[PDB]
Formats: structure tokens, C-alpha cells, sequence
């Protein structure tokens, strides 16, 4: 069963927000897959990345920003995400999160130019509440929340 | 050849019982102990000060960044951290005209200008507090760079003249909030915050959240039945004598369940200059008030009282302390100094000594590098070689290891700032703060005892 | 069957009145639809609102103001609603609600 | 400068008309960008198509039919073209071309 929330960002510029959000969602009982938790490195990930997108990822959160707009790895991720979304026929698969204020809504990339984004330009807590409400309305799988997991993950990594 | 024993860093407990080593990271990840619904802000100052406070309040709603996010973690935003609304829409402004400021500022006397300016400010605050329908939690007094420059005396008198009314207040300078535009005549910003801005937001938000009834964190590893008293001595310059010694104390117990930190005060006076010793009556009064303050909250007497200080007690006052205590409480007394320049250099020549190193001279003396190198943020707390605290057990019998552990734990609970740790235990620093405030106006009966008023 | 009342407004200027009206209508038993509450996060929203107008909308409670007079999204929803009206030939399909006294008649 | 004429259609169903129109326009001196004439292929086109729309296109001809109505690629091109039209402040940027008889107005 697909129970992993995938996060795609533009390393290294989007690390503060992604660390904050990933630890927040880990503390809220979700199972977040982003490349920054598995920063131990040493093993190739492209095959692993596509495998986790196609096999277990249930939601593809995309950090839309002035850096991740034209990043090649994020573009490949969006291509695979579009393919798996069409395979699953799920309209609510990819969720952009607008974070950069200087990224105008008229210069957004073609692959997310039509989807309804979640706005973090004003407040991170407002956007987080939007994310949580959207997830609970879309019945995203989750277990009981525990801040201990976020604590030990932050300590380990 | 000498040995250095290492004392590990303690943990400060954040929301839902999650231990951590840094206050900033724990708050940005877990949250504070108690939740406020919001902060209702009253602003005193000119129209420009109101505009500046409004824009800064809007600014700290968004995430802020430092240059290097390892030395100083970034600020997610006020609501993301504290789960509280502190917006510019809750502003209850009380306008103060510039001519009003000028008509007391442009006099010739030095004490009278400060007296009149503080008088006008506190009268406006008290009028707004007594007979306005709104409820204001913290009053934010924005001052221009034309009062505090020529009023030093302003801050101490300001905080002393609001004591009988108990209004939590925070003083700001227009350059602190508007550093970007408040450059010199040369155009150089004299208060460059461009590389620290996130840390400035952290400290300001933590102070504001504390003064509005919120507890941001606490201590997780401390034993029950013990109490600590930080005793400081201050000079009363405005008394009849040129100097009149006054003792002020800050109390720290745990609680029936956790984290009580109040401060039993009311300055105990010594008339003769240069004698930083409490007369037997003063010592009995102070110790009895402290013991009652502990007992009426816990219900039982403490199992240990740990009177910190900066000076060494003599036999008279220690005997007096021993008379006013029952036969179960073990009484210790430790004097902490900074007059032994043991600047322990490093053989690598890249960074300073690690924080937490202690040179234990004997069973009744030691050193402690409370300010040193902390690896979690890849930097030291100082710029030059730090000077360690020379901790000696002046009176009583106790374990020096426990003393060093307790001092290191007490170096954490500083709510006036959001940093990794302090350099001196918070009992001494906070007792110094409230003893400095209490002597600003020598007419005060039964002070509030709570730090958010100081 | 059509049982949803669409509200088309300008965003975010007319959001307070839209929220008040939506909550009032929901509290009485009438199913409502506006972008405030019933829009999801990632839908290809233009297609979603077009489908809602063309498939389930039974009333189109437009909010007329000096703001939503020339708002392009409201105009597009208005055109789709006019097409739906001339499909079912119900003249009371579109209902304007005047709230701004600064918008002359 | 912008002189190309982007013809967006649904492949491979509107290929006869788009072939005829593209060849007619090329014969008339209009620089035409369309996918069917770039069938040499070899590289990804999504980023290339978005760049072409945002950079060199001067007219966005849209081939309306029962095929290219809800086609997702055509919709994405339409959205980008709307953004470019807003950017250029040109009301006559998108020029639809109704083709099929079974697609009512």
C-alpha cells in the first residue's frame, strides 16, 4: 500500500524549508521521503528515486520556487510524477507549494501551471495548515503522531 | 601536567516532553510548553514609531534567514514557532507628539529631563490601562534615538515606576527595529543586522512571548527537594549616603511538578559602604522569606538550599542562616568569581577550548568553561579566549561534580534572549537585573516578584 | 442531479461576504460551492470549476461589485453559466447580488 | 523579436487540417512552429514547447475540435499561452480556429 509522501526540492537552496516541513510531517505521523533525510549517501538513487515514486509514493509535494523552476532533476521528477499520476488517474497527485515570493504566478513551469498550489509566501504555519487540511480531506494514510520520531531523525541526520 | 574532567551538556524540555540541546531548534521543531491564543500589543511613541513597529511586526510574520544556518538557525516565523498570533492588527496605539518630547527634552538638567520623559510615558500607559476598554498584554514603548542617548537612567526608572501597577512592558529603540534606514550621516548603518537578522527576530519574539505569559522551555534534568538562591549586591547612588549596599535575591526551585522560577526580593540594606555582607537580621529575614516561599508552594521544606553568590559569606551571616532553618535541610554556599585569568589555550591553534571542561583543583574548588566551544553550531560563544568561572564551595559540604552540573544546567534558562547558553547562571544574572531595577526608585512596597515586569 | 449552488466572486476582495453567505446557506441545508471551501489543493482548477458549473450547478449566485465587475475568472464562469442557462433555458439561473454602493447601476 | 505562429492541436487526429494549414501558411511567408513538421524528434519537447510559447511565438493558433478540447497537452499549452497573453498585454494573442462540426458552441 502506498503510504509515503514524496518531497522534491532544489538542493541546496531549499534546505531550510524542506528540513522544517519534513520534520514537521514526521512529527505528525506521516512518512516523508526526501533526499535530505537519506543524506548518508554512497549509493546511487536515480533508480531508487524512480522506484519509490512509482511503487510507494502516494503524494508528490513539489517545492515550487525560483530555484526549483528549471532544475533538471526536479524536471525529471515532475515527468515521472506526471506519468505515475496518469497511470493512477488521480487528479490530486502532485501538489505544488509556492514558497519563493519572487516567483511570479505567470512564470510558473508548464507542468504545474494548471494545478491548484498551496501558498507559503505569507506564512509557513498557514501553508502547513492548508497542507494538513488537504491531506485529511484527501485521506492521506497516517498513523498516530509522535514527536519522538522527529527528534531521533533530527539527531541521527 | 593537569587533568580536565568534562561535564556533558544538559537538556531543556520543549513541548510534548521532547528533550533538546538548543532552544532555537527545540522551539522551531517542538514548540513552547504553554500556548497563548494571541498577543494584544499596545504601542507608545510617535507616528513614525508606530509605522516602524507595524512594518517590523508584519516582517516577522515571514521566514527570515541568517548568512550561515548552522551557527544561527533561521527563524520560520512567529506563528510557525510559537503557535500564537502577534499581528499588527492588534495594535492599540497611543500617540505621543514630537513637541511633547521636546518640551521636556530640551531642558538643561540631566536627571529632570529623564524624570519628566518617564513621567509622561508612564502616565500615558497608566491612563490607557485604567480607563480604556481594550485589554493589552504587553506594552511596546518605541523610543527615538533622542532620549536614551541623553538619558544616561531612563530604562530603570521606567520599569521602577510601573511596579505598583504591574504592566508587562518592552522598550524598543527606533534603530533596533529600523536598522536598515537608520544609518549615520555617512550612510553606513551603525547597527548592521543583515547577517544576524534571524537571530534578532528569535530574541525579540522570545522576549515578547515570555512577557505575555508564555513559557518557552524549562529544565528536564533537575532533582526535587533542592532550591537555589542567587544573591547579588547593588549600590544605591540616590540614597542619603553616596553608597548604600542592597541585597537582592532570585529563587529557583523545581515545582510540585516543574519549573518554578520567581525570585524572592525586597532589597535588604547594609548602610556601611563596602561591606557586601548581610547583617544577622537581614540574613534571617531573607532566608525565612525564601523558605516560606518554597514551602507554601511545595508544602514541605526543601532537602537542600544552594545559595549562589559573587562574594564570600562570613561566619556571622552563615550562623544566622543556620539558626533560621530546621534540622533536615542541608545548606550549602558557593561563591562564583571571574578574577582568575586561566586562559587555557589550545595546541592546535584553530578554535578555543570546548565548553564543559573543568579543572578540579580540590574537593572544594574548581574551574568551569561555561563559555567555550559548542560543536552543535560549529562556533564558540566568544571571540577571544574565554575566562572560566572559578567555583568554590565557600560553606557547607557538597559534591563539586554536582555543583558544576547544576551551574551548567542553570546556564540555560535565560528567557531574555534566545541563544545556545549563557556565561553565568541565570539566578545571579536575573537577581542582578531585578536588584538594579528595584533601586531605581527608592519608594517601593511589596514588589511584584515576577521577572516579566523587569 | 443538480443540487449545488455556485458562488462566483472576486478573490480575495469579496471573501468575507462570500464566506458569510456560504456558511449561512450551508447552515440552512443548501449545498454550496465556492473556491474558499470546496476547492482542492491540486485539481487543474479551471477544469474542475468548469465541470462544476456544467454538471452540478443549479444556481449561480454571482457577487457584483466594483472589484468583480471586470475580473477575468468571474467573466469566464459567467460565460459558462450563460451557456448552461441557454442549455436548460432557465432564465433565473444567474442571480447577481449587489453589495457595493460604489458600483453604479 | 517574435514572429513564429504556434499551431496547437491534438495528435494524430487533427493532422490533415494542421498539415494543410501549416503548409499553406509557410507557403505564404509566415514562420510556423508546429509539432508535425518537427517529427525528426530526438529530444524532449515540453520545456522546448514552453520556451517557444514564452519567447518567440507571435500568434497562438488553437485548433478547436472534439479531440483538442480536453487534451491535457493542449490545455497546458493554452494555460501558458494565457499567461504569455497577460504578460504581453495583447488581447488578440490566442485565435481559436473552430474545425469540427460535432463540437457545438
Amino acid at each position: 500500500m502506498r503510504n509515503k509522501i514524496f518531497i522534491s526540492h532544489a538542493t541546496p537552496d531549499d534546505n531550510d524549508f524542506t528540513r522544517w516541513l519534513a520534520l514537521k510531517l514526521i512529527g505528525l505521523g506521516y512518512e516523508v521521503w526526501c533526499d535530505i533525510l537519506f543524506l548518508d549517501k554512497g549509493v546511487d538513487f536515480w533508480s531508487n528515486i524512480e522506484k519509490v515514486i512509482r511503487e510507494d509514493t502516494c503524494k508528490f509535494l513539489l517545492v515550487s520556487s525560483s530555484y526549483s523552476n528549471q532544475r533538471e532533476g526536479v524536471l525529471k521528477e515532475l515527468a515521472v510524477a506526471a506519468k505515475v499520476k496518469k497511470q493512477l488517474k488521480d487528479d490530486k497527485f502532485i501538489i505544488p507549494l509556492a514558497i519563493d515570493e519572487q516567483l511570479s504566478y505567470d512564470d510558473i513551469n508548464i507542468d504545474i501551471v494548471r494545478l491548484n498550489a498551496i501558498d507559503f509566501k505569507m506564512s509557513w504555519a498557514r501553508g502547513l495548515k492548508d497542507i494538513l487540511e488537504a491531506f485529511e480531506k484527501q485521506k492521506v494514510p497516517k498513523e498516530v503522531a509522535d514527536a519522538s520520531k522527529s527528534n531521533l531523525l533530527y539527531q541521527q541526520i | 601536567m593537569k587533568e580536565l574532567i568534562y561535564i556533558e551538556e544538559p537538556k531543556i524540555l520543549f513541548a510534548h516532553g521532547q528533550k533538546c540541546t538548543d532552544a532555537r531548534d527545540g522551539l522551531a521543531l517542538f514548540g513552547p510548553l504553554n500556548n497563548l491564543y494571541g498577543i494584544k500589543s499596545g504601542v507608545i511613541g510617535t507616528k513614525q514609531g508606530l509605522k516602524i513597529f507595524r512594518d517590523y511586526l508584519d516582517h516577522i510574520q515571514k521566514p527570515i534567514y541568517n548568512s550561515n544556518s548552522i551557527t544561527r538557525p533561521m527563524f520560520p516565523g512567529f506563528e510557525a514557532v510559537f503557535d500564537c498570533k502577534w499581528e499588527s492588527t492588534g495594535i492599540t496605539f497611543k500617540e505621543v507628539t514630537n513637541e511633547d518630547i521636546g518640551k521636556f527634552l530640551y531642558n538643561s538638567s540631566t536627571h529632570k529631563r529623564t524624570y519628566d520623559l518617564v513621567s509622561l510615558f508612564i502616565d500615558k500607559i497608566i491612563s490607557a490601562n485604567k480607563n480604556e476598554d481594550e485589554n493589552v498584554d504587553v506594552w511596546f514603548v518605541i523610543v527615538p534615538d533622542e532620549i536614551y542617548k541623553y538619558c544616561r537612567q531612563f530604562h530603570d526608572q521606567f520599569k521602577a515606576r510601573l511596579l505598583k501597577h504591574t504592566i508587562p512592558t518592552q522598550i524598543f529603540r527606533e534603530s533596533t527595529l529600523a536598522w536598515r534606514d537608520f544609518k549615520n550621516a555617512f550612510g553606513l548603518p551603525i547597527r548592521d543586522f543583515s547577517k544576524i537578522e534571524g537571530h534578532l527576530a528569535w530574541t525579540i519574539s522570545t522576549a515578547a512571548f515570555y512577557k505575555a505569559g508564555g513559557k518557552p522551555w524549562k529544565l528536564s534534568d533537575v532533582r526535587n527537594g533542592v532550591c537555589y538562591l542567587g544573591l547579588v549586591y547593588k549600590k544605591v547612588e540616590k540614597s542619603k549616603n553616596p553608597r548604600n549596599a542592597c541585597c537582592a535575591a532570585q529563587m529557583f526551585l523545581d515545582n510540585g511538578d516543574g519549573t518554578v522560577f520567581k525570585g524572592e526580593v525586597g532589597p535588604w540594606y547594609n548602610p556601611k559602604n563596602g561591606q557586601y555582607h548581610l547583617e544577622p537580621k537581614e540574613a534571617k529575614a531573607l532566608l525565612s522569606q525564601s523558605l516560606q516561599s518554597y514551602k507554601e508552594q511545595i508544602g514541605e521544606y526543601p532537602k537542600e538550599v544552594f545559595i549562589h553568590a559573587k562574594t564570600r559569606f562570613n561566619h556571622q551571616e552563615w550562623d544566622a542562616f543556620l539558626e533560621v532553618t530546621p534540622k533536615e535541610t542541608n545548606l550549602v554556599g558557593v561563591t562564583i568569581s571571574k578574577t582568575k585569568p586561566l586562559k587555557l589555550y589550545k595546541t592546535e591553534g584553530d578554535y578555543t577550548i570546548l565548553r564543559g571542561n573543568a579543572y578540579v583543583v580540590n574537593e572544594r574548588s574548581a574551574f568551569l568553561w561555561t563559555v567555550g566551544y559548542v560543536p552543535k553550531i560549529q562556533t564558540a560563544l566568544s571571540m577571544e579566549v574565554p575566562n572560566p568561572l572559578f567555583i568554590e564551595i565557600n560553606k557547607g559540604e557538597a559534591d563539586i561534580k554536582q555543583v558544576l552540573k547544576d551551574i551548567l544546567s542553570l546556564t540555560k534558562l535565560n528567557y531574555n534572549a534566545c541563544i545556545f547558553a549563557d556565561g553565568e547562571p541565570v539566578t545571579l544574572r536575573f537577581a542582578d537585573k531585578i536588584g538594579e531595577i528595584l533601586t531605581a526608585s527608592t519608594d517601593i512596597k511589596t514588589p511584584p516578584l515576577a521577572f516579566k515586569y523587569y
